[PDB]
């Protein structure tokens, strides 16, 4: 969830 | 009443720091420091994840759920590699300039999971495991679990997961080793990778609660209530299944 | 090979960033303050939105006065209650992190230590009342506008004029006689004013460890 | 990053 962000954002940009 | 009352009604109390005395000064920065190292850690996983050959052809949806379920073991191995390299098993270099001697180390629940940790070093170390073979099993570690109700594309998975398979298999081979000796390594490294399960589960579970107690209940007592409800399982006993070698 | 592409894509080991020369209890103290801050920051948009005529404004322009006025309420907050609790001779961010001037060694932190006392010793040299610190303080929130304009500009001008008047309320239960009063209220605008320099180069401060605004004024 | 700490904040 807090994790997932960071994935969500490393992962799009 | 008087709009001086309403001021002095709405004036929030104090917050408390939340310094734990119980905890020493040095023990209380390498746990800090280490949580801001993992969340930068995670991040290159994700960079060098996009880079896979065959990996930014899974759907997107997939992409995400299987960084999800695998930065730890990505943490964890890659951790155990240069614990290897650097110390031949006998310290935790989580970084250069970040060093850890299990030894000098106040809490025993610390280190048993140095250890722990230790332990997936010490088997690199037994093993004498070669760089083309660590990096044939780091990649397979971000295809060790999917959801028990599959993946969007699961069939490219699959097909991706046998390549690094057999990728594994070449690199046993440059060993220069005996036909017997390289079904036998076959046997342990896959086995090494079957381990790191327990290895994650046990981690995450002594960080995540460490974590808790020592930093979020005594510096961020109101992000509990949130946390402990996202916590909540959608399923009564999850959705990842757990890929192994050996069954 | 697929391997070399491997060999090719595998990352940098990244460095912890642990700097031997920052000791461990100063370190400590600076990521603890850090994540305390945090929460203030949280506290004081709570406490914005519970202040009699501030939800009634435009959303973009509560999100901006915030935004300017976050650092100006916590080191006001922190002036208050190092001037209750130590007369001005700690700096009291919490009833469990108390912080004496004389124990941090790196001069630049010293210097931001003794200038946060400023406030302190204002506040203790003047002998403010909590009525008149409440005022002051919701005066804090409203002391900063953008060179471009505020959405609600005018409900903005009326309720800020509103806690000047409840301010000069605060002077006049000192019982002081109408001469005292206007020259108190003359010093606490003046220690009003003074906030801008003091949370900017607090902010300065804080920015360079870690790495189109109207500051209002009452004497020109 | 103080922003979206405001906003979540003020939203909530
Ligand atoms: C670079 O970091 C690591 C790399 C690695 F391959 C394995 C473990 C770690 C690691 C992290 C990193 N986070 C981000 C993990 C995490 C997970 C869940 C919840 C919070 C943090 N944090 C640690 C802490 N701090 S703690 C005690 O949880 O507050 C202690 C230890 C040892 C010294 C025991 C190890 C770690
Ligand atoms: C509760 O906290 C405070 C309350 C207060 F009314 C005034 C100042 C602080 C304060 C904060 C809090 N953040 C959130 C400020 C900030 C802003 C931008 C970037 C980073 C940090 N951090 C401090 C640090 N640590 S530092 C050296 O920047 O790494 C040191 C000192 C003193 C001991 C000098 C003070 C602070």
């Amino acid at each position: 969830l807090g994790l997932e962000d960071i994935i969500r954002k490393a992962l799009m940009g | 009443p008087t709009l001086v009352s309403a001021l002095e009604t709405i004036e929030p109390e104090v917050l408390y720091a939340g310094y734990d005395s119980s905890v020493p000064d040095s023990t209380w920065r390498i746990m800090t420091t280490l949580n801001m190292l993992g969340g930068r850690q995670v991040i290159a996983a994700v960079k060098w994840a996009k880079a896979i050959p065959g990996f930014r052809n899974l759907h997107l949806d997939d992409q995400m759920t299987l960084l999800q379920y695998s930065w730890m073991y990505l943490m964890a191995f890659a951790l155990g590699w240069r614990s290897y390299r650097q110390s031949s098993a006998n310290l935790l270099c989580f970084a250069p300039d970040l060093i850890i001697n299990e030894q000098r180390m106040t809490l025993p629940d610390m280190y048993d999971q140095c250890k722990h940790m230790l332990y997936v070093s010490s088997e690199l170390h037994r093993l004498q495991v070669s760089y083309e073979e660590y990096l044939c099993m780091k990649t397979l570690l971000l295809l060790s679990s999917v959801p028990k109700d599959g993946l969007k594309s699961q069939a490219l998975f699959d097909a991706i997961r046998m390549t690094y398979i057999k990728e594994l298999g070449k690199a046993i081979v440059k060993r220069e080793g005996n036909s017997s000796q390289n079904s036998q390594r076959f046997y342990q490294l896959t086995k090494l990778l079957d381990s790191m399960h327990e290895v994650v589960e046990n981690l995450l579970n002594y960080c995540f609660q460490t974590f808790l107690d020592k930093t979020m209940s005594i510096e961020f007592p109101e992000m509990l209530a949130e946390i402990i409800t996202n916590q909540i399982p959608k399923y009564s006993n999850g959705n990842i299944k757990k890929l192994l070698f050996h069954q």
